[PDB]
């Protein structure tokens, strides 16, 4: 709607960003979806050296929580250079459910 | 091909499960009445006078 | 939400399913009289009294 | 062009008959080849216990010779033309044709009218025929799809004609003598039994022609006035079951009662088994497919392949499905497979029956291309109905069926009958028979 005020509406987008605590531990966004049979199809198409990353990230950043520290402030993942290195895999499977069920109804 | 009884019994009411269901519960109810009635009859005339309906016509009407 | 139920062949289905149930409902009222010994259903019925 | 205007510019046929009482039809199509045969009514029903095995024996040395062309001078003069022969034999048909070039038309008829009518059973060359037949069984006896078919009539039709097998017992077969293949013959050779067809660039008036010059002695009465009738013979609910353990896969088939030939309800049993469908191991996008047994079967690895068989007969048919599968599958192909019997008597739905009914007018076009596949058509018709069906009748059938008329059909030969099971090893998991019968109703509807 409004594009002038919008500056103000991004200040919030970097609020919340650090209310939530995922890059505290060392986390991307993506790495914090919860994979129910949508996102279990489209994990399965990552190429092999991104799917390896994912998987060092999460085992390390889930051994400092029975530990219970957090990592150092220098090691935060920055605000801008995160990656959404899954949204082109993911929309595509549900792009493709919806076509299965337009044909079945009609 | 000569109508046995249960040529056209089968096919009326014990097709699918459906009316295979209904006469199973509408078949005791008319069952149950016949059945109680001819049961104490016989109850009573093998030993009439014992019992003590059979007396209590002397206390009865004044 | 619930439109998985909602298409041109799914509505049709119900009528291939209504002669079974619309009976269905015939056998409680039949049996319910047999089993709770209603009164009121069995006092419109002259074979049994 | 439209599809409509192309079925009915399709030539039509000429019938004919003889004063003998023999049919003699045609068609012409303007190209440079032909092709004639003879169609006779005599098959393995026909016949008794004591002559179990005899028609086939006598298809085996047709072309071994005659009386004028007496053994190698007969197959001589069809080599040099550039010509065919052929000859097949069912339970109730046997075939005699040819295939050349439309120039050698009065040369093609002489050799037919010449081996149907006087033949050679040469002494000594029976003994001979006998050794090749009895080693012909053992190489058949390793094809298992031709086993399992073999018991599926001998366990439905059990005290019948329709039960005893083309080729006969092996034991009929070794004392089989040389005066009993001349009754046979005498008995079922003669008009009106026999079909004179052609297809191609044929004729009519020539073809008519030519035979009466070549059969005009063909003897039409009955032997002693004897005609034969049928029996509307009889079916069962029966099994057969065998275990070879040592065999990697297994087989196995099933069926009901069907219609027979002239029956009209025929039709709309077609637009049925072209729902269920086929499959096998190496298609493409077979996860993808519009199949109940095709689209589960392929994501999940149950089978090599199925397939859905109808028979027909003149008083009798059959309706089933076959299948080869592991031995730690058998009875998840049963589970599925009457989930879809019954899916389809109850509730069946409308868009199925629209893409059910375009692949039945499909097989029926592909089919007739060619010049032997036109002509096998023509003579059979004859023996069956009478009438050759014209393609614009074929469609204007399949222009009726409903989805309700569906559901009919399949309830009145599907719903609460005996079916009949026949298998080959190594199986232990096929379920017994209690509870394969009590899969053909649901407990609901
Ligand atoms: C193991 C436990 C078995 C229970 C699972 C059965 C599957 C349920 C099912 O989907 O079938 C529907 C069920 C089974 O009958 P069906 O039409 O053949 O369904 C086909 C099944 O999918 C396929 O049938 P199936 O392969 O499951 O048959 C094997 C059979 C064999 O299992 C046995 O029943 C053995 C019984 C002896 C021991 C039982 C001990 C149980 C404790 O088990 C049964 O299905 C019998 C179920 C009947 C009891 C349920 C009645 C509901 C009231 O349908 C009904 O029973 C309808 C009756 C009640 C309808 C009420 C509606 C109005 C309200
Ligand atoms: C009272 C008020 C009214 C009540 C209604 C009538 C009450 C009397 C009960 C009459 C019994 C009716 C028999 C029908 C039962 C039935 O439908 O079972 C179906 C079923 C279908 O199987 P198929 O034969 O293969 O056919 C498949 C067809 N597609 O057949 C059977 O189950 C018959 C086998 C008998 C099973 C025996 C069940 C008893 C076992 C109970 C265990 C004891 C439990 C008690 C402990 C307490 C547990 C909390």
């Amino acid at each position: 709607a409004v594009a002038a005020s919008s500056k103000w509406l991004e200040g919030i987008r970097k609020w919340y960003y650090n209310a939530a605590g995922f890059n505290k531990l060392g986390l991307m966004r993506d790495d914090t979806i919860y994979e129910d049979d949508d996102v279990k199809e489209a994990i399965r198409r990552l190429p092999e050296n991104l799917y390896n990353d994912r998987v060092f990230r999460i085992k390390r950043a889930l051994d400092l929580t029975m530990r219970q520290q957090i990592l150092p402030k220098e090691q935060w993942t920055k605000y801008e250079e995160d990656k959404f290195y899954l949204e082109p895999y993911l929309k595509e499977v549900i792009r493709e459910r919806k076509e299965r069920e337009e044909w079945a109804k009609k | 091909a000569a109508p046995t009884l249960t040529a056209r019994l089968y096919s009326l009411l014990f097709r699918r499960t459906s009316t295979f269901a209904l006469t199973i519960a509408v078949g005791a109810l008319f069952f149950e009445r016949a059945f109680d009635q001819g049961a104490d009859a016989i109850y009573e005339h093998i030993n009439q006078g014992k019992l003590w309906k059979h007396i209590k016509h002397k206390y009865e009407n004044k | 939400m619930l439109s998985r139920f909602l298409g041109p062949r799914y509505r049709e289905l119900a009528r291939n399913w209504i002669p079974t149930a619309s009976m269905w409902g015939a056998v409680g009222a039949v049996g319910l009289v047999w089993a709770t010994d209603w009164r009121l259903i069995l006092d419109w019925v002259p074979y049994i009294n | 062009a439209t599809y409509a205007q192309a079925l009915q510019s399709v030539p039509e046929t000429q019938v004919s008959q003889l004063d003998n009482g023999l049919r003699v039809a045609s068609e012409q199509s303007s190209q440079p080849t032909c092709t004639v045969g003879v169609w006779i009514d005599a098959g393995s029903r026909y016949e008794n216990e004591k002559n179990n095995g005899a028609g086939y024996f006598v298809e085996h040395l047709a072309f071994k010779g005659t009386k004028n062309r007496p053994g190698s001078a007969l197959e001589k003069e069809v080599e040099s033309m550039g010509a065919h022969l052929n000859a097949y034999s069912t339970r109730e048909h046997t075939a005699y044709y040819i295939k050349a070039l439309s120039k050698d038309l009065p040369k093609a008829v002489e050799l037919l009218a010449d081996i149907v009518q006087n033949c050679s059973l040469e002494d000594s060359q029976i003994e001979k025929e006998r050794d090749v037949i009895l080693q012909e069984l053992q190489e058949n006896d390793s094809s298992m799809r031709d086993v399992v078919f073999d018991y599926l009539h001998a366990t439905a039709f059990q005290g019948t004609p329709l039960a005893q097998s083309v080729e006969g017992p092996s034991e009929n077969v070794r004392k089989l003598s040389r005066a009993d293949l001349t009754e046979y013959v005498s008995q079922h050779y003669k008009a009106p039994r026999m079909v004179l067809a052609a297809a191609g660039g044929v004729e009519h008036r020539q073809l008519l022609d030519l035979a009466q010059k070549h059969f005009s002695s063909l003897s039409g009465t009955y032997v002693e006035d004897a005609v034969p009738a049928f029996t509307p013979c009889r079916f069962t609910g029966s099994e057969i079951r065998h275990r070879d353990d040592a065999l990697p896969l297994a087989h196995v088939a099933i069926a009901v009662e069907g219609p027979g030939w002239a029956n009209p309800d025929n039709v709309p049993l077609q637009v049925a088994n072209a729902i269920i469908g086929h499959y096998d191991s190496t298609y493409g996008g077979g996860t993808h497919m519009s199949s109940t047994l095709a689209s589960v079967a392929a994501t999940r690895k149950l089978c090599q392949s199925f397939q859905t068989f109808n028979i027909c007969y003149a008083e009798t048919g059959l309706l089933g499905a076959h299948f080869v599968c592991d031995n730690m599958s058998i009875d998840d192909m049963m589970f599925f497979l009457q989930g879809q019997w019954m899916r389809l008597c109850t509730s069946a739905t409308e868009s199925e029956v629209v893409r059910g009914k375009n692949i039945l007018r499909n097989a029926l076009v592909s089919h007739l291309d060619g010049t032997t596949p036109v002509c096998e058509d023509i003579g059979r018709s004859l023996l069956t109905y009478g009438r050759r069906i014209p393609l614009a009748e074929w469609e204007s059938r399949i222009a009726e069926v409903d989805a309700s008329v569906v559901r009919e059909v399949c309830s009145k030969y599907f719903y609460d009958q005996c079916p009949a099971v026949a298998g080959l090893g190594p199986i232990e998991q096929l379920p017994d028979y209690n509870r394969i019968r009590s899969g053909m109703f649901w407990l609901r509807f």
